[PDB]
Protein backbone atom coordinates (compact mmCIF):
# COMPACT_ATOMS: atom_id res chain seq x y z
CA UNK A 1 0.00 0.00 0.00
CA UNK A 2 1.01 3.67 -0.04
CA UNK A 3 -0.15 7.18 0.43
CA UNK A 4 0.27 10.62 -0.93
CA UNK A 5 2.76 12.52 -0.24
CA UNK A 6 3.04 14.15 3.62
CA UNK A 7 0.36 11.41 3.68
CA UNK A 8 -2.59 13.87 4.05
CA UNK A 9 -5.90 12.35 5.91
CA UNK A 10 -8.82 13.41 7.25
CA UNK A 11 -8.69 15.29 10.42
CA UNK A 12 -12.26 13.96 12.04
CA UNK A 13 -13.99 10.41 11.67
CA UNK A 14 -17.59 11.85 10.63
CA UNK A 15 -17.09 12.47 7.39
CA UNK A 16 -19.81 14.34 4.50
CA UNK A 17 -20.42 13.89 1.35
CA UNK A 18 -23.06 14.95 -1.35
CA UNK A 19 -23.81 13.87 -4.74
CA UNK A 20 -24.18 16.81 -6.97
CA UNK A 21 -24.71 15.07 -10.33
CA UNK A 22 -26.18 12.17 -11.92
CA UNK A 23 -25.55 10.35 -15.03
CA UNK A 24 -28.14 8.88 -17.83
CA UNK A 25 -26.46 5.04 -17.60
CA UNK A 26 -27.85 4.11 -14.17
CA UNK A 27 -31.36 5.13 -12.32
CA UNK A 28 -30.43 7.62 -9.28
CA UNK A 29 -31.34 5.20 -6.95
CA UNK A 30 -28.89 2.35 -8.37
CA UNK A 31 -25.93 5.40 -8.86
CA UNK A 32 -26.90 6.75 -4.39
CA UNK A 33 -26.84 2.64 -3.83
CA UNK A 34 -23.39 2.12 -5.58
CA UNK A 35 -21.77 5.45 -3.89
CA UNK A 36 -22.80 4.08 -0.55
CA UNK A 37 -22.17 0.31 -0.54
CA UNK A 38 -18.26 1.95 -1.82
CA UNK A 39 -18.16 4.26 1.23
CA UNK A 40 -18.53 0.69 3.61
CA UNK A 41 -16.22 -1.10 1.50
CA UNK A 42 -13.99 1.59 4.12
CA UNK A 43 -16.46 2.54 7.07
CA UNK A 44 -15.82 -1.57 7.76
CA UNK A 45 -12.68 -1.90 8.47
CA UNK A 46 -12.00 2.35 9.64
CA UNK A 47 -13.42 4.43 12.39
CA UNK A 48 -15.08 6.23 9.32
CA UNK A 49 -18.15 7.18 8.99
CA UNK A 50 -20.09 8.85 5.97
CA UNK A 51 -23.02 10.81 5.60
CA UNK A 52 -25.15 11.79 2.98
CA UNK A 53 -25.94 15.38 2.96
CA UNK A 54 -28.22 17.28 0.15
CA UNK A 55 -27.19 21.23 0.81
CA UNK A 56 -24.09 22.95 0.96
CA UNK A 57 -20.38 21.74 1.18
CA UNK A 58 -20.04 18.33 1.96
CA UNK A 59 -16.03 17.12 2.67
CA UNK A 60 -16.15 14.93 -0.29
CA UNK A 61 -18.18 15.95 -3.46
CA UNK A 62 -19.05 13.65 -5.55
CA UNK A 63 -20.30 14.59 -9.66
CA UNK A 64 -20.29 13.20 -13.26
CA UNK A 65 -18.23 14.91 -15.50
CA UNK A 66 -17.20 15.47 -19.14
CA UNK A 67 -13.85 17.16 -20.61
CA UNK A 68 -12.87 19.76 -18.70
CA UNK A 69 -15.26 20.03 -15.96
CA UNK A 70 -14.66 22.77 -13.63
CA UNK A 71 -11.42 21.72 -11.73
CA UNK A 72 -8.43 22.20 -14.47
CA UNK A 73 -8.20 18.42 -14.28
CA UNK A 74 -10.14 17.76 -17.76
CA UNK A 75 -11.73 14.11 -18.39
CA UNK A 76 -10.82 13.05 -21.70
CA UNK A 77 -13.95 10.94 -23.61
CA UNK A 78 -14.48 7.27 -23.67
CA UNK A 79 -11.23 5.39 -22.39
CA UNK A 80 -8.27 6.99 -20.68
CA UNK A 81 -9.15 8.55 -17.41
CA UNK A 82 -12.71 6.57 -16.41
CA UNK A 83 -12.73 9.04 -13.26
CA UNK A 84 -10.47 10.53 -10.66
CA UNK A 85 -9.91 11.74 -6.75
CA UNK A 86 -8.56 14.49 -4.67
CA UNK A 87 -6.24 13.64 -1.74
CA UNK A 88 -8.05 14.27 1.82
CA UNK A 89 -7.76 18.01 2.05
CA UNK A 90 -10.12 21.75 2.08
CA UNK A 91 -12.04 22.49 -1.09
CA UNK A 92 -11.26 20.31 -3.62
CA UNK A 93 -9.51 17.59 -1.45
CA UNK A 94 -11.84 14.70 -1.49
CA UNK A 95 -14.21 15.48 -4.23
CA UNK A 96 -14.55 12.24 -6.75
CA UNK A 97 -15.42 13.19 -10.41
CA UNK A 98 -16.71 10.44 -12.48
CA UNK A 99 -16.27 10.50 -16.30
CA UNK A 100 -20.13 10.35 -17.86
CA UNK A 101 -18.09 9.52 -21.54
CA UNK A 102 -17.39 6.16 -19.85
CA UNK A 103 -20.57 3.33 -20.08
CA UNK A 104 -21.38 3.09 -15.67
CA UNK A 105 -23.03 -0.16 -15.03
CA UNK A 106 -22.28 -2.70 -12.54
CA UNK A 107 -19.43 -4.30 -14.18
CA UNK A 108 -21.54 -5.92 -17.72
CA UNK A 109 -21.49 -4.39 -20.73
CA UNK A 110 -18.47 -2.36 -22.42
CA UNK A 111 -18.64 -0.36 -19.37
CA UNK A 112 -17.67 -0.29 -15.91
CA UNK A 113 -18.94 -1.04 -12.23
CA UNK A 114 -19.67 2.44 -10.52
CA UNK A 115 -19.26 0.43 -7.42
CA UNK A 116 -15.94 -0.77 -8.14
CA UNK A 117 -14.30 2.61 -10.05
CA UNK A 118 -16.34 4.39 -6.74
CA UNK A 119 -14.72 2.20 -3.94
CA UNK A 120 -11.36 2.65 -5.82
CA UNK A 121 -11.50 6.66 -5.97
CA UNK A 122 -12.95 7.26 -2.52
CA UNK A 123 -9.63 5.24 -1.99
CA UNK A 124 -7.68 8.32 -2.62
CA UNK A 125 -9.99 10.24 -1.39
CA UNK A 126 -9.36 9.01 1.81
CA UNK A 127 -5.47 9.28 1.41
CA UNK A 128 -4.24 6.16 -0.41
CA UNK A 129 -2.73 5.90 -3.56
CA UNK A 130 -1.83 3.09 -5.60
CA UNK A 131 -0.65 -0.53 -4.61
CA UNK A 132 1.83 -2.55 -6.13
CA UNK A 133 0.01 -5.49 -4.56
CA UNK A 134 -2.60 -6.61 -7.86
CA UNK A 135 -4.92 -7.94 -5.83
CA UNK A 136 -5.62 -4.44 -3.75
CA UNK A 137 -8.62 -1.84 -4.75
CA UNK A 138 -5.74 0.73 -4.97
CA UNK A 139 -3.95 -1.08 -7.47
CA UNK A 140 -3.91 1.04 -10.76
CA UNK A 141 -5.71 -1.49 -13.05
CA UNK A 142 -9.53 -2.13 -12.91
CA UNK A 143 -10.35 -5.81 -12.66
CA UNK A 144 -14.03 -6.16 -12.44
CA UNK A 145 -15.16 -9.12 -10.00
CA UNK A 146 -18.74 -10.46 -9.13
CA UNK A 147 -18.27 -11.00 -5.06
CA UNK A 148 -15.62 -8.16 -4.13
CA UNK A 149 -13.78 -7.97 -0.86
CA UNK A 150 -11.48 -5.34 0.46
CA UNK A 151 -7.16 -7.13 0.22
CA UNK A 152 -5.51 -7.42 3.29
CA UNK A 153 -2.82 -4.69 1.80
CA UNK A 154 -5.65 -2.39 1.61
CA UNK A 155 -7.43 -2.93 4.94
CA UNK A 156 -3.77 -2.34 6.55
CA UNK A 157 -2.75 0.91 4.40
CA UNK A 158 -6.40 2.45 5.20
CA UNK A 159 -5.55 1.29 8.86
CA UNK A 160 -2.36 2.76 9.25
CA UNK A 161 -3.95 5.84 8.54
CA UNK A 162 -7.36 6.08 10.72
CA UNK A 163 -6.44 3.33 12.89
CA UNK A 164 -9.51 0.25 13.54
CA UNK A 165 -12.82 0.26 15.44
CA UNK A 166 -12.87 0.12 18.83
CA UNK B 1 -7.68 -1.73 -18.15
CA UNK B 2 -5.53 1.10 -16.38
CA UNK B 3 -6.67 4.18 -14.27
CA UNK B 4 -4.45 6.50 -15.49
CA UNK B 5 -3.49 9.34 -13.11
CA UNK B 6 -6.59 8.99 -11.40
CA UNK B 7 -5.02 9.99 -8.06
CA UNK B 8 -4.64 13.74 -7.48
CA UNK B 9 -3.59 16.36 -5.09
CA UNK B 10 -6.01 19.58 -4.06
CA1 LIG C 1 -12.41 8.80 -20.11
CA1 LIG D 1 -13.82 18.54 -0.69
CA1 LIG E 1 -21.93 7.70 -19.38
ZN1 LIG F 1 -12.62 16.47 -11.80
ZN1 LIG G 1 -6.47 5.20 -8.85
Amino acid sequence: YNFFPRKPKWDKNQITYRIIGYTPDLDPETVDDAFARAFQVWSDVTPLRFSRIHDGEADIMINFGRWEHGDGYPFDGKDGLLAHAFAPGTGVGGDSHFDDDELWTLGKGVGYSLFLVAAHAFGHAMGLEHSQDPGALMAPIYTYTKNFRLSQDDIKGIQELYGASP
Amino acid sequence: ISYGNDALMP
